[PDB]
């Protein structure tokens, strides 16, 4: 399941990095 | 005058890996990217979740550290529980001095940094939990090269129906697996000499399975030259097993890791 989990966060990480600019 | 820099600290050696973290990746080499040298939102609700899902991963992660017995990794697995625990405190305690105040510089790459933690500290955890994977499949072959050795004990006919009904199972996982593993790889080299060895192999069992009884047979017989029966198998026994090890000794290039000695 580690590759899973890892994967959400992933993406869920990525999803408040994306409030941090869009240009 | 001259001049060169830029930012630091990623690793990444598999496929799949990769392609998890890559995004998080240039995301926030691309969030730094803007090196000339805007207000931030309300990063509550949406690093909560990402403190969340970090923590069922330590969670899952955790467990494993209490199941497979692989040593090196009930080692390497701690320090990287340490690296997203705090990399997250910082992502949470980062999104809050943008909360009280949206403009803070530092903050902005306070956050990044945070950030920078899970990724760093997620990819270890991948990192670490694949080469064990490397590993159970190291295992398997250096079992499918000591199983080989028992076909020069092989004498009676019947035992050759207990030998290749054993062998054979064993090849097959050991096929399957190099299969997968070959995919991950990031080198055309290892990729290669990975694939077109794990071939002979395979060839290479229809034919010692003969040799193994083509003797058994003939043994059974006044068919003097058994030498040039046994011969043939030893010696192709010697061929599977000179190949499997490139197996392996390709596999543990693409295992032994920093964290290990």
């Amino acid at each position: 399941a580690i590759y899973e989990k890892a994967k959400e966060v992933s993406s869920a990480l990525s999803k408040v990095l994306s409030k941090i600019d869009d240009t | 005058m001259e001049h060169h820099h830029h930012h630091h600290m990623p690793v990444f050696h598999t496929r799949t890996i990769e392609s998890i973290l890559e995004p998080v990746a240039q995301q926030i080499s691309h969030l730094v990217i803007m090196h000339e040298e805007k207000a931030i939102p309300d990063l509550t609700a949406p690093v909560a979740a990402v403190q969340a899902a970090v923590s069922n991963l330590v969670r899952v992660g955790k467990e494993t550290v209490q199941t497979t017995e692989d040593q090196i990794l009930k080692r390497d697995m701690p320090p990287a529980f340490i690296k997203v625990e705090n990399a997250c405190t910082k992502l949470v305690q980062a999104a809050q001095m943008l909360q009280s105040d949206p403009y803070s510089v530092p903050a902005r790459d306070y956050l990044i940094d945070g950030s920078r933690g899970i990724l760093s500290g997620t990819s270890d955890l991948l990192l670490t939990f694949d080469e064990a994977e490397v590993r159970k499949i190291i295992r398997v072959c250096k079992g499918i090269l000591e199983y080989l050795t028992v076909a020069e004990v092989v004498e009676t006919m019947e035992d050759l129906v207990t030998y290749t009904k054993n062998l054979g199972p064993g090849m097959t996982k050991m096929a399957k697996m190099i299969d997968e593993r070959q995919q991950e790889l990031t080198h055309q080299e290892h990729r290669v000499m990975l694939v077109n060895s794990m071939n002979t192999v395979k060839e290479l069992l229809p034919v010692l399975i003969s040799a193994m009884k083509i003797f058994v047979t003939t043994k059974n017989s006044k068919n003097q030259g058994i030498e040039e029966a046994l011969k043939n198998r030893n010696f192709t026994v010697e061929k599977m097993s000179a190949e499997i090890n490139e197996i392996i000794r390709v596999l543990q290039l693409t295992s032994w890791d920093e964290d290990a000695w």
